[PDB]
């Protein structure tokens, strides 16, 4: 995890998310699951 | 905010704003989920009975998305005292849920150990807020974020009149004229890592707003994850 966080999106080896996001398929990326997950600004 | 700039519509929508009895905004909070804002405990003590305003980033005008939410219940820190300025932390239940949407969503709250090596060890973090663009002048009708750069431990005690704990951290400049200021206090300090916002500190205080040799005191959030979430749990 000293190294590149563990190539995770988020938490890290195992990677981890916070909630409202599900840890992707190649268990690295972090998949938000509404439309307003926290941490990201917002759009129209 | 003293110098920063105003935050663009959703660049900033974890920020809420505490009001008083006069509709005036004295203090932020940050939303953490549809019913919890964090905020700071020393907040509780300068409005007998407040409110808490979320969507708005002009508090001149009414725009969509703005709505109110009355405070359920304060759960304040039994530790925070005005002493010392530790444990600088409240969280509040609202009494009805926030409905996420454009200028409206929480800030994540990261996990104890990786803050503490991934996020706290990042070069900057943004802090926002209603506050004083000046030390001596008047609140931001429009709601502001600034980049403040995390600051030394050992360097910001050397600066400071006070006691610095383990339960806060500094940030900002030494000299240039850029520092969050009175009134935004209780708001959020958010770290971005890759493409996420962290909540990593609280809006806490300072000596002045800006000056020189002196920088801006948070509440470090990772000392109170575990706070956070029992409090969260009613
Ligand atoms: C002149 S002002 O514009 O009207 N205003 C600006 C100061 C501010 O908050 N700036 C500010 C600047 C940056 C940031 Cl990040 C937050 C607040 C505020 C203040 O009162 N600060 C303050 C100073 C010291 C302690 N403290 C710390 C330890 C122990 C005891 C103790 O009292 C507590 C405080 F509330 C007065
Ligand atoms: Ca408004
Ligand atoms: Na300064």
């Amino acid at each position: 995890c000293s190294l590149d966080n563990g190539d995770c999106d988020q938490f890290c080896v195992v990677c981890s998310c916070a909630r409202g996001y599900t840890l992707a398929d190649n268990g690295k990326a972090c998949i938000p699951t509404g439309p307003y997950p926290c941490g990201k600004q917002t759009l129209e | 905010i003293v110098g920063g700039q105003e935050c663009k519509d959703g660049e900033c929508p974890w920020q809420a704003l505490l009001i008083n009895e006069e509709n005036e905004g004295f203090c932020g909070g940050t939303i953490l989920s549809e019913f919890y804002i964090l905020t700071a405990a020393h907040c509780l003590y300068q409005a007998k009975r407040f409110k808490v305003r979320v969507g708005d980033r002009n508090t001149e005008q009414e725009e969509g998305g703005e709505a109110v939410h009355e405070v359920e219940v304060v759960i304040k820190h039994n530790r925070f005292t005005k002493e010392t300025y530790d444990f600088d932390i409240a969280v509040l239940r609202l009494k009805t849920p926030i409905t996420f949407r454009m200028n409206v969503a929480p800030a994540c709250l990261p996990e104890r150990d990786w803050a503490e090596s991934t996020l706290m060890t990042q070069k900057t973090g943004i802090v926002s807020g209603f506050g004083r663009t000046h030390e001596k002048g008047r609140q931001s009708t429009r709601l502001k974020m600034l980049e403040v750069p995390y600051v030394d431990r050992n360097s910001c005690k050397l600066s400071s009149s006070f006691i610095i704990t383990q339960n806060m951290f500094c940030a900002g400049y030494d000299t240039k004229q850029e520092d969050a200021c009175q009134g935004d206090s209780g708001g959020p300090h958010v770290t971005r890592f890759k493409d996420t916002y962290f909540v990593t500190g609280i809006v806490s205080w300072g000596e002045g707003c800006a000056r020189k040799g002196k920088y801006g005191i948070y509440t470090k959030v990772t000392a109170f994850l575990k706070w956070i979430d029992r409090s969260m749990k009613t």
